[PDB]
RNA sequence: AGGUCUCGUAGACCGUGCACCAUGAGCACGAAUCCU
RNA sequence: CAGAUACCGUCGUAGUUCCGACCAUAAACGAUGCCGACCGGCGAUGCGGCGGCGUUAUUCCCAUGACCCGCCGGGCAGCUUCCGGGAAACCAAAGUCUUUGGGUUCCGGGGGGAGUAUGGUUGCAAAGCUGAAACUUAAAGGAAUUUGGCGAAGGGCACCACC
């Protein structure tokens, strides 16, 4: 990433998964990019802001992706706390 | 190579079972390996039942049945065409053959 | 997606859910499905909590309305229960339908005439639609599925717990998702019901069609 | 390695000695029977005088006779 | 045997799909139609095509066909799935609610509803086929 | 010659060699 | 000397919207078009053949022979690729190997041995790949050493662009296809290894579809 | 039976890290296990780790994150010197820019760079990267 | 609509081997080969030997 | 008081093991790229 | 049958059965050492224990047995899985292995000669354990793929086949 001068030497920084905090390469095509719309508190309409999350291919192949997205919405407050 | 999940028989924790004899042959085969067939038969076959009921003195006489159990060595079973070879993918089918009549 | 007082149910959506039999599930259980069930009752039917289905449905509606192009949403059906339901859903929300005979290699074979590039995929049953989930794995395609308590949650992202056996519940939640997607888009009202008729998404066999032919003119 | 213990070196050394002994090249190069049966006696060259000139054929695929000598 | 070829069957299916109001059940009449509206390089091929057209008419006049879509036979499917009844089959006066899901609904958000009643549970718990 | 009958032939040869060795002491 | 982009990615690349191939690698899009890489990487993408071996399937009347060509292509400042195609003759087998190698191309990362001065020259850590029975290691080396290996992975890492490596192979090394695919798999997973140099959470930039949906609904059906 | 509790604990946390879970139930407790997990926490590899008090043997629940590649044990305990340690990090560490070797020292359970700057050495314990 | 070239003879060796170069559409039976495909057979006198050419 | 109660009869598992049947000389098997 | 001291058929001595004294050999095979930790799901089975709507040992109660619904522990197994491994067949162990170290016993270095010769030991005997060498050889093998041949099976065809 960094040298003694301070320049950036890598071509790009790869994506990191939101749930498992793993690393996503250029060969795992099962990785998704979920966009979740943010709704205003009073009008119940789309405003223009979104909360995006990345899910790795291994945890989506295993089947534990849905509770990972559910916990992401729990931490972000999209889904209800009592639920 | 290993052809089957088991060894063509039905022992898992025994090591030894008592031997039985074939019917067509006299081959000594283990009991859980031999292909059993408990056939259910009766005295007359299809069309002699009308002649038997015509000659039977007792009206509404129920006919008896013959119950025997048949034990086969696998070579004598395949040569008698009671069991046939199957494909590699369709070998793992423990369901019995379907009965209709 | 329902933590506030504006995105909850008041009195009548629960009446629709209890009338359509959505709460009545199956007799077996998937190992990721104990989150959305209450407990076993008599005769072995698992009952589904309604707020969990509500929150997953509104999360699916948020995921649908979050993308811009509505034609990028692809609806898939294979069973007879949800054929006209996804057609009416694609007519309402602007999606793109495949109902019956999803050919293999639809999303991968790039020289076919029917080759399509979606961005969001929704199906009706991952057991009945085990084939488009494989191409959804082979491309970057997240899936939202309408799962029962027995359905395996493999290659899925947003799972709506429901009953997908009877056509009544399938049609009711396809209509339900249509109305919440049209509400979050900003076309129809929120306090005035949009419920002109909810039987348009219901599936019916032609035996009752000829029955009402005998009954009426 | 299989037996990994902090106070285990004689067992490893003896087992390595036995498995090194149970070889082919090491068994040939460290036994006297091979050099006793060696005509040259473990040397590169040797002298000799000629008894007679004979002839032997080749194997099955190649058809020729190779003219060796008896020394 | 007399089994038609992919060419004859495909041409007959596409000539039914394109043209429907200019044909019929008489073999000679739609033989003349098939001669006029298409280019067929033989008489025997024309007769085979017209024969399969007549068989397709005899199939079509009974019921629906799974290979051929006809515009006159179309609009009927959306005619049957556009109209709606007066009763929505979702708003009744009685809903069959078990006591277990009634106690579930009481825990959820409500204390009472205006359209729900409580039934009795079964005396015996059998729900699976006998298989051991 | 399979392995078992080769073993039997080798056993017979061993018996004959043992007998001639014990009679030729 | 013409191009009709059948895919959405091809139209986005042709219409001067996607800048480099790095973000395509970042979001991990499947590149189903060959000449995207031709448009991005120009004349610097040098190719050579590895081995053209024949495979034979016997029939009733004689035996039918086919030739399969192992061809590696790559740019000497990063990206490297590898492709195997089996066809009837040799020339179109070579062309199929070119197109399938240009389809399957991945970027690599380069690190330092001990001290971080200047441009990166060696692999960042001990990476290992495996296919068949062939196990290939890639171990970092000091500056100015050079690649020590068999000639086939040596030329593979030179077309990768790394100057310094230490290698240790194991297995049936003589099978050149398995050895080449094992070395390519070993070098491909350098972005599959997590290091403390990039422990920070990546900001989620949007996909190019999310900003060019207007252009694609103008240019497509 | 059981010989090393640190080996079983490290194998269990490595397996649960590869499966992708977030909580690990380390069933033994030891001073060396708590010190090893403390070193891993201080070098930014794990988070909040628990010690469940019991009158039989303590249990440790850790808060995993997607940060650990492999942690392992070197059994039996090999003593090293200061000059001898360089071969150990040559053949055990994956790189010189990262990775650590934890070795037992009279100053306590503590890693290899600190043991280098304190001019000391001792028995080895394990490694993590 | 389609063509193919066949060259037969001693091609860089001792045994005679034939090279067939097919692409496109090509029929072979019935009457239409009389007036859709045109056949020409020629002999080539190389230094090594002879060579035959069929183009249709 | 009425008089063969009703919807179709695939209303075949009746069949086990079936004589004698050996041998095969060999020379020939070839392993592929580019647009000017 | 050309030969048939072989397949087949009829007799038939040792042996097959029991006791007492020997030998320690099997495809003694799950062709997979023992102990211990971790690592997915599901329907079942045998045992012991715990909890519960109901039916029965004829109608009330309780405990016991017999069904049904679940849980715990040990075990013989089974289905499924892109955890993972392998050359593959396959294996929830044959996984946690180059990112190589939980403890420990035995055991193999290309094929043949050869489980052979000598020596020791044991046994009434047959044989068991230990176990070479000279020489010869460029392959001997394991898994899987495609026409191949079956006096292999399942469906069809032909007066260059038969009736
Ligand atoms: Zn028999």
């Amino acid at each position: 990433m960094q040298s003694n001068a301070g320049e950036f030497v890598d071509l790009y920084v790869p994506r990191k998964c939101s749930a498992s905090n793993r690393i996503i390469g250029a060969k795992d095509h099962a990785s998704i990019q979920m966009n979740v719309a943010e709704v205003d508190k009073v009008t119940g309409r789309f405003n223009g802001q979104s909360k995006t999350y990345a899910i790795c291919g291994a945890i989506r192949r295993m089947g534990e992706s849905d509770d990972s997205i559910l916990r992401l919405a729990k931490s972000s407050g999209i889904v209800s706390q009592n639920f | 190579t290993k052809k089957r999940r088991n060894n063509g028989r039905a022992k898992k924790g025994r090591g030894h079972v008592q031997p039985i004899r074939c019917t067509n042959c006299a081959c000594c085969v283990p009991k859980d390996k031999a292909i059993k067939k408990f056939v259910i038969r009766n005295i007359v076959e299809a069309a002699a039942v009308r002649d038997i009921s015509e000659v039977s003195v007792f009206d509404a006489y129920v006919l008896p049945k013959l119950y025997v159990k048949l034990h086969y060595c696998v070579s004598c079973a395949i040569h008698s065409k009671v069991v046939r070879n199957r494909s590699r993918e369709a070998r793992k089918d423990r369901t019995p053959p379907p009965r209709f009549r | 997606s329902g933590a506030l007082d504006v995105l909850q149910m008041k009195e009548e959506d629960v009446l629709k859910f209890l009338a359509a039999g959505t709460h009545l599930g199956g007799t077996n259980l998937d190992f990721q499905m104990e989150q959305y069930i209450y407990k076993r009752k008599s005769d072995g039917i698992y009952i589904i909590n309604l707020k969990r289905t509500w929150e997953k449905l509104l999360l699916a509606a948020r995921a649908i309305v979050a993308i811009e192009n509505p034609a990028d949403v692809s609806v898939i059906s294979s069973r007879n229960t949800g054929q006209r339901a996804v057609l009416k859903f694609a007519a309402a929300t602007g999606a793109t339908p495949i109902a019956g005979r999803f050919t293999p290699g639809t999303f991968t074979n790039q020289i076919q005439a029917a080759f399509r590039e979606p961005r969001l995929l929704v199906v009706t049953d991952p057991r009945a639609d085990h084939q488009p989930l494989t191409e959804a794995s082979y491309v970057n395609l997240p899936t939202i599925a309408l799962c029962n308590t027995d359905s395996p949650l493999r290659y899925v992202d947003i799972a709506i717990p429901c009953n997908n056996k009877g056509a009544h519940s399938v049609g009711l939640m396809w209509w339900m998702l249509a109305r919440e997607v049209l509400r979050m888009r900003g076309t129809i009202s929120r306090e005035h019901p949009w419920e002109v008729m909810p039987d348009l998404y219901f599936y019916r066999d032609p035996e009752e069609i000829e029955k009402e032919e005998q009954a009426a003119a | 390695g299989k037996c990994r213990g902090l106070r285990t070196a004689r067992k490893l050394r003896s087992h390595r000695r036995d498995q090194k002994w149970h070889d082919k090249q090491y068994k040939k190069a460290h036994l006297g029977t091979a050099l006793k049966a060696n005509p040259f006696g473990g040397a590169s060259h040797a002298k000799g005088i000629v008894l007679e000139k004979v002839g032997v054929e080749a194997k099955q695929p190649n058809s020729a006779i190779r003219k060796c000598v008896r020394v | 045997g007399r089994v038609r070829t992919k060419t004859v069957k495909k041409a007959a299916r596409v000539i039914i799909e394109k043209y429907y109001t200019r044909l019929g059940n008489d073999f000679h009449t739609n033989k003349r139609v098939c001669e006029e509206i298409a280019i067929i390089p033989s008489k025997k091929l024309r007769n085979k095509i017209a024969g399969y057209v007549t068989h397709l008419m005899k199939r079509i006049q009974r019921g629906p066909v799974r290979g051929i879509s006809i515009k006159l036979q179309e609009e009927e499917r959306e005619r049957r799935d556009n109209y709606v009844p007066e009763v929505s089959a979702l708003d009744q006066e009685i809903i069959e609610v078990d006591p277990d899901t009634k106690e579930m609904l009481k825990l959820l958000d409500f204390g009472s509803l205006s359209n729900l009643q409580v039934t009795q549970p079964t005396v015996g718990m059998n729900f699976k086929t006998p298989r051991g | 010659m399979r392995a078992k009958w080769r073993k039997k032939r080798m056993r017979r040869l061993k018996r004959k060699r043992r007998k001639m060795r014990q009679r030729s002491k | 000397k013409e191009w009709l982009p059948v895919t959405k990615l091809g139209r986005l690349v042709k219409d001067m919207k996607i800048k480099s191939l790095e973000e395509i690698y970042l979001f991990s899009l499947p590149i189903k078009e060959s000449e995207i890489i031709d448009f991005f990487l120009g004349a610097s993408l040098k190719d050579e053949v590895l081995k053209i071996m024949p495979v034979q399937k016997q029939t009733r009347a004689g035996q039918r022979t086919r030739f399969k060509a192992f061809v590696a292509i790559g740019d000497y400042n990063g990206h490297v690729g590898l492709g195997v195609k089996c066809s009837k003759e040799v020339a179109t087998a070579i062309r199929g190997a070119i197109i399938l190698a240009k389809l399957s191309i991945v970027p690599v990362r380069r690190g330092y041995w001990g001290n971080k001065i200047g441009k990166p020259h060696t692999v960042p850590c001990k990476v290992t790949g495996r296919c068949g029975s062939v196990l290939v290691r890639l171990i970092p080396a000091p500056r100015g050493t050079g690649i020590v290996s068999a000639p086939v992975p040596k030329k593979l890492l030179m077309m990768a662009g790394i100057d310094d490596c230490y290698t240790s192979a194991r297995g049936c090394t003589a099978t050149l296809g398995n050895f080449a695919k094992a070395t390519f798999d070993a070098i491909s997973k350098t972005y599959s290894y997590l290091t403390p140099d990039l422990w920070k959470e990546t900001v989620f930039t949007k996909s190019p579809y999310q900003e060019f949906t207007d252009h694609l609904v103008k240019t497509h059906t | 039976v059981r010989m090393n509790v640190l080996a079983d604990a490290l194998k269990s946390i490595n397996n649960a890290e590869k499966r992708g879970k977030r909580q690990v139930l380390i069933r033994p407790c030891s001073k060396v296990i708590v010190r090893f997990l403390t070193v891993m926490m201080k070098h930014g590899y794990i988070g909040e780790f628990e010690i469940i008090d019991d009158h039989r043997a303590g249990k440790i629940v850790v808060n995993l994150t997607g940060r650990l590649n492999k942690c392992g044990v070197i059994s039996p305990r090999f003593d090293v010197q200061l000059k001898d340690l360089e071969k150990w990090q040559n053949n055990l560490l994956p790189s010189r820019q990262f990775g650590f070797i934890v070795l037992t020292t009279s100053a306590g359970i503590m890693d290899h760079e600190e043991a280098r700057r304190k001019h000391t050495g001792g028995k080895i314990l394990g490694f993590f990267f | 609509k389609g063509c193919e070239v066949v060259v037969s003879g001693k091609l860089r060796g001792q045994r005679a081997k034939s090279m067939k170069f097919v692409d496109g559409l090509m029929i072979h039976s019935g009457d239409p080969v009389n007036y859709y495909v045109d056949t020409a057979v020629r002999h080539v006198l190389l230094r090594q030997g002879v060579l035959g050419i069929k183009v249709k």
